[PDB]
């Protein structure tokens, strides 16, 4: 719709550099090649598939699996929050999903 | 065969005696451009005088293969190939080489993977609906003359060993003598099956002293 | 598994709705007129709402025009887009200065599997019998079932005449007695 | 009469200056600014160029007092098979001439964002994607060379003609053209399976004793030989009273 | 949340639990940016359920395992019966019984058209033209366009419209492009004892049918066509990662002597003048070189250049393929190749398949060639400046093969025949228009009825590198950090487009007179209504685009309050 942008990036949740790169590209100035944004949601539904995978099975795989749909989103919210707190935004919450 | 051979002096062996004096006498580098030069002579004389006409004669005008359209050549086959006295195909392996003609046109006119209309050629003892249901289905067939490649296969069901000699020749080229000469011999014994059940077109064997 | 992918050189805006508005316009408008799109079709009321949530006056002169220079005697085809056209401008015009709406108006699906003579598992997405818009859908989800339990009928052309559904889409529906009561 | 035709008929804007260049072409076969409707752009990719062309087709439609809401449709056959040169133009017309037999016009699909600046240009739509329209009338070819080569070719539907000439032509026409097109099948395929599409002549269609007097009579022709078969010329039909 | 688990859905909802779809899901989820749920979220977290009842159903899993198990049960039970009671018929009732039933798949083989336009009846087609057209145009002066066609990154015109359009080939483009690129060549008699008609492999000649080609051959297709990495086999090797540079050097201590000539080592001493000593050796003849301290010599380098990616010609596009023999291929520039499918392509697409046709109809002397380039025999210039420096062997005449007008010579010398007119433009990256802007004022001028019209270059090392120079062309090292493929890299009129893509090829077509085009019963495929060129203005940047071919919309407005009658057709039609 009108006033509506979508900026499509490459993105790994496993990577926690990607996760800061990400919030810090989008939180940075045009000036300094970011987004100039603030965000007032975040929805981290990125996810891979574990099939078959019981109690003995859990490997590297689910353990990066859990980086990903933990540990990270964990991280992405901490980001957030530190380039929030930089700048003293304290009135314009983000929403997690 | 290659031997002497004692035939009633009919238009059609009058001719077979021409070309033997004119063209089959000629040797093989010599041969094609003969044929290439009297091309328009030849097939007047086959399509009046002789046994087997010229195929791509679309109503008494000298055609070729490569000038006749795909509905225009599965009517000459009927023409050739079905005798309407009888009301039957004159051999199973024509009918068969009409069946599979008209199956290469559904081949070459359908956009997708379809169901043949001709699923059986018992349907083409009448062949007449038989060509009408392929030339509705297919109606770019009844304005396209042939594609190059489906004369090279018309030309090469035609020297099929395994079926009865084609009533007809379809192309003036080396194997002219074969088209010419080969399966002499029935339609004295079958003028329906003849162009114009004309007796004056075919080989009849006979001495020159027991016709006394 | 942690190897890097984000870069900023390989970020891609979009922003260009300005420009997808008059394609977004035109391919209904062609659709329409070859008969793809039918009055039936909600993908109508879909791309009609597509459309007003770019409505800018560059968009509505787009419209005017296509419009406006629409023979109707050339076929059904035409009357038909020359009068969803002509409802299209008008809700485009209302809806201008007013912000764009996540409204989706697609047939609520449910599950259905089939096992044919032959033992093929056959699954597809069919219409639900009591639900066939969002409105019905929350109405539904409200009620819950009978396994949830501890110790209003709304008149839309939908799938009948989209050029009607799609002349209601400006006007803001009054909730009397809202759902939470039901 | 043909001076008179083209008096009135192809050269009645040339001595006019209130009849652009641009409109008396299209107005020769009752066509208007507006039913110019496809723009093949040059379309090169880069900076300075797609900018220029925009604003100047804008311009050329703002000032011939083109419909306000009637852009003309961007085509830029460049996304797909790059900048060829020389060859550029030449390209964009086949695609201008398969446009107007389809009606279809395709879309620029490496259109992932229109750049901003470009809206200022309200005469120009950039579509992303192949539209099925009803028909196009006319179709302008702008290319832009290296040392200042600004160059512009309109051209309109083929059906535009018929409407010129009587029943008995046009079907007279017709009827040749289905003739010489089941003729062009035959070669096309023919030639194709057996590599030989492309056959150089070996000898002119001229003898070097008839060449000067084939070249010095106007009414010369050339006529099917018999023996070859071939297209030449005879000395009968050259200086013939006929 | 459907869209495995989607076949047992159904099974679950009949306890009284709602599954979702994707669509419903994300409905849902968008309730919660909603504003009161906003405000609400900013209060206390908010823990949404939307399990739809899921929670209330006992021991789920093992109700979840339960009906797998009937679906895959009854499915799979089903299955055993039907093809057991199938084998059963099949045995008692013989394989004769299923013969009559059994039935003919006819499979698709291309039949690739010319596509001539469309001729509607003389009633629709009158309609569209005012009435009072007829009999107003002098036909002698409206220009049409017969025949097109084009070598390009997507082979024909044919090819390349089915991938600009429908950005996917048919069956009919995909066996042309297979055709094109050499991976299937047709075949007419014996193989592999049985007689065969029809495509082969060129390669394993192993029998393709038509539906196969897509199967076989479309990824190939696809990979070797179009924008893509340069491949060095289509451009003499060339290598734009490796390009070879020489660096001048002085010598800084004498040589080891070198056999050569006697020829090669006078040319040496008369080079290096006393920087070399050549000595004859009385035994063989040959003379020995030996370089001294201070000579200059020569080597190698290769520097990395960023321009990796052209619109290249489809691999494996073979003139052989056309019919030009090996006598033409060896002689002229790889352009003229271009340029003479082009006109033969162009001539079949206007059904003039013996060009001594047009001389049933028009003088020698009335069909022209107004074709040209920007560059021209670009291979024949490295021949004469790079390649003949390096002493390597090139033909005598390579000069002749790098004129931009010697492509039209070709076209005349092996196709036309004809003593027409010969305006060769050179126009850079508006040679084609210009093309048509001469070839049109050559018909209406009367100096010729026919004329071909188009344009060609050849894509080589040098003109990519001096490309990348002038910083025209597109760093294609930049688009890769961007994460531009190949295939995306020309983006005309994107927010992000930073130089265009180099290719090659050429593109003909033949217009003429509507009059003799009528007469010659030739398709028409469009009205060529104008044609302009224009320079610009004052200026130090040859290279910068201008608005010159504004002119073509020139005109007076001072005095617009009434309708000008001349621009009426009725008024002219009554004075004509």
């Amino acid at each position: 719709a009108k006033g509506s942008t979508l900026i499509v990036v490459p993105f790994n949740q496993g990577s926690k550099q990607d996760v800061e790169a990400l919030i810090e590209f989008i939180y940075d100035t045009e000036k300094n090649g970011g987004l100039g944004w603030d965000l007032d949601a975040i929805i981290p539904f990125a996810a891979i598939p574990e099939q078959g995978i019981e109690l003995e099975h859990i490997d590297s795989k689910s353990e990066f699996a859990h980086r990903i749909m933990l540990t990270n989103i964990l991280r992405m919210m901490g980001c957030v929050k530190k380039q929030k707190s930089a700048r003293g935004i304290e009135t314009r919450p983000a929403q997690v999903i | 065969m290659g031997e002497p051979i004692h035939k009633i002096a009919t238009r059609g062996v009058m001719l077979w005696k021409e070309f033997d004096e004119t063209i089959f006498n000629l040797p093989k580098n010599k041969l094609v451009p003969t044929l290439e030069a009297k091309r328009d002579y030849i097939i007047s004389r086959l399509n009046a005088d002789f046994q087997k006409p010229w195929f791509a004669t679309v109503n008494g005008q000298a055609r070729d293969l490569a000038t006749m359209t795909y509905e225009e050549v599965a009517k000459r086959l009927v023409e050739l190939m079905f005798i309407r006295s009888t009301n039957s195909w004159f051999d199973v392996t024509w009918r068969t080489f009409t069946g599979d003609f008209l199956r290469r046109v559904e081949e070459r006119f359908t956009k997708s993977k379809t169901l043949s209309l001709i699923q059986s050629y018992s349907l083409l003892d009448k062949p007449d609906e038989a060509i009408e249901k392929v030339f509705n289905a297919y109606p770019a067939a009844r304005e396209q003359f042939l594609n190059a490649q489906d004369i090279d296969h018309f030309l090469s069901m035609c020297q099929n060993p395994m079926q009865k000699p084609v009533p007809f020749v379809p192309v003036l080229d080396r194997r002219f003598e074969i088209f010419f000469k080969k399966d002499s011999l029935w339609q004295s014994e079958h003028l329906e099956a003849v162009v114009d059940q004309d007796v004056q077109r075919t080989c009849i064997l006979h001495g020159p002293v027991a016709a006394q | 598994g942690v190897a890097t992918s984000f870069s900023r050189k390989k970020a891609r805006t979009f922003d260009s709705s300005w420009n997808w508005a008059k394609q977004s316009l035109l391919s209904l408008y062609f659709e329409i007129i070859h008969g793809v799109l039918k009055n039936v079709d909600r993908e109508v009321v879909s791309e009609a709402i597509n459309i007003m949530n770019r409505s800018n006056d560059a968009l509505i002169k787009f419209m005017e025009y296509h419009i406006s220079n629409t023979d109707e005697t050339k076929g059904e085809n035409y009357q038909l887009v020359k009068t969803l056209g002509e409802q299209l401008i008008e809700n485009c015009k209302q809806v201008l200065d007013v912000d764009p709406v996540y409204k989706d108006v697609a047939k609520p699906t449910g599950p259905k599997t089939a096992i044919d003579k032959n033992g093929n598992i056959t699954y597809s997405e069919e219409p639900r019998e009591k639900v066939r818009k969002l409105s019905q859908y929350v109405q539904e989800m409200a009620l819950g079932g009978p396994i949830t339990k501890e110790s209003m009928d709304v008149e839309d052309a939908l799938d009948k005449d989209s050029t009607k559904e799609v002349a209601s889409l400006p006007n803001k529906s009054t909730i009397s007695k809202t759902v939470s009561s039901t | 009469l043909r001076a008179a035709q083209q008096q009135w008929g192809n050269d009645f804007y040339k001595r006019d200056p209130r009849i652009a260049p641009l409109r008396g072409a299209l107005a020769t076969y009752g066509l208007t600014i507006d039913d110019l409707g496809v723009a093949s752009f040059h379309g090169t990719s880069t900076k300075a160029n797609d900018k220029n062309e925009s604003a100047t087709i804008n311009e050329m439609m703002k000032h011939l007092g083109r419909s306000e809401g009637n852009p003309v449709i961007g085509v830029f056959q460049k996304f797909l098979t790059g900048h060829p040169k020389g060859a550029a133009g030449a390209w964009m017309m086949n695609g201008a001439l398969q446009i107007l037999n389809s009606g279809i016009i395709p879309g620029n699909r490496n259109a992932d964002n229109v750049d901003k600046i470009l809206e200022q240009f309200e005469y120009v739509l950039y579509p992303s994607k192949t539209l099925k329209t009803d028909g196009v009338r006319a179709v302008s070819i702008t290319s832009f060379g290296f040392g200042q080569k600004g160059g512009q070719a309109i051209v309109v539907h083929p059906d535009y003609l018929y409407g010129a000439i009587t029943e008995d032509r046009y079907n007279e026409y017709v009827a040749k053209v289905s003739a010489r097109e089941k003729s062009a099948y035959k070669f096309f395929h023919n030639g194709m399976i057996y590599n030989k599409l492309f056959v150089s002549k070996e000898h002119a269609p001229y003898t070097d004793e008839l060449e000067e007097d084939v070249y010095l009579d106007p009414l010369a022709r050339v006529s099917k030989d018999k023996k070859s078969g071939s297209l030449t010329f005879n000395s009968k039909n050259i200086q013939s009273k006929d | 949340t459907r869209g495995a688990n989607n076949i047992i859905a159904e099974g679950i909802e009949k306890m009284g639990v709602r599954t979702f779809s994707q669509k419903e899901m994300a409905f849902n989820l968008l309730g919660l940016l909603t504003p009161e749920v906003v405000e609400l979220c900013q209060k206390s977290p908010v823990m949404a359920d939307l399990n739809g009842g899921l929670q209330f159903v006992p021991e789920l899993k093992e109700f979840t395992a339960k009906l797998r198990k009937e679906l895959v049960e009854t499915s799979e039970v089903r299955k055993a019966v039907s093809i057991e009671t199938a084998l059963e018929h099949k045995v008692v009732n013989g394989n004769s019984a299923d013969a009559a039933y059994a039935q003919v798949e006819i499979q698709p083989r291309a039949n690739i058209q010319l596509d001539f336009p469309e001729l509607k009846p003389y009633k629709q087609v009158k309609q569209i033209a005012p009435a009072e057209l007829e009999g107003l145009l002098d036909l002698e002066r409206v220009i049409v366009v017969t025949g097109f066609a084009e070598v390009g990154p997507w082979g024909s015109a044919r090819t390349r419209w089915e991938m600009e359009a429908f950005g996917e080939f048919s069956l009919e483009g995909c066996v042309e492009m297979a055709w094109i690129m050499g991976f299937i060549s047709y075949h007419n008699g014996n193989l592999k004892g049985r007689p065969y008609t029809g495509w082969v492999d060129s390669k394993t000649k192993e029998p393709v049918d038509d539906k196969d080609v897509k199967a076989k051959y479309e990824t190939s297709i696809l990979e070797h066509s179009g924008i893509r990495l340069i491949e060095p086999e289509l451009f003499n090797g060339y290598n734009p990662e490796k390009k070879e540079m020489i660096q001048e050097v002085i010598v800084e201590e004498d040589l080891e002597p070198f056999e050569a000539s006697k020829e090669t080592a006078e040319q040496f001493k008369h080079q290096h003048g006393d920087k070399v000593d050549i000595f004859e050796i009385p035994e063989t003849g040959e003379y020995s070189v030996k370089l001294l301290k201070g000579a200059t010599l020569y080597i190698p380098k290769a520097l990395r250049f960023d321009r990796l990616v052209a619109g290249q010609i489809p691999t494996g596009w073979n003139a052989k393929t056309y019919g030009i023999s090996d006598d033409i291929i060896s002689q002229v520039d790889p352009i003229t190749l271009f340029v003479l499918v082009s006109v033969v392509e162009a001539f079949i697409a206007s059904g003039i398949t013996d060009p001594y046709e047009m001389y049933k109809y028009v003088h020698v002397s009335e069909v022209g060639n107004c074709s040209g380039s920007g560059m021209g025999g670009v291979s024949a210039l490295r021949g004469m400046f790079k390649d003949r420096f390096k002493d390597e062997p090139v033909q005598n005449d390579i000069l002749q093969e790098s004129f931009i007008n010697t492509m039209s010579a070709w076209v005349n010398m092996l196709l036309i025949s004809s003593s027409g007119p010969i305006k060769t433009p050179v126009g850079a990256c508006a040679t084609s228009v210009e093309s048509v802007d001469i070839g049109v004022e050559t018909i209406l001028s009367g100096k010729a009825r026919i004329c071909i019209v188009g344009g060609y270059d050849d894509f080589q090392e040098e003109g990519s590198f001096e490309f990348g120079n002038m910083k025209a062309t597109s760093n294609t090292l930049e688009e890769f950090e961007h994460g531009r493929t190949p295939a995306e890299m020309s983006r005309p009129a994107t927010t992000t487009r930073n130089g265009f893509m180099e290719a090659q090829g050429a593109g003909i077509q033949i217009i003429m007179q509507a009059d003799l085009a009528l007469k010659m019963g030739v398709p028409i495929y469009g009205i060529v209504a104008m044609a302009a060129t224009a320079t610009d203005k004052i200026g130090r940047s040859v290279p910068a685009p201008g608005k010159g071919i504004l002119t073509t919309a020139r005109e007076h407005h001072s005095s617009v309050k009434y309708a000008s009658p001349n621009l009426n057709m009725k008024y002219r039609k009554r004075q004509l």
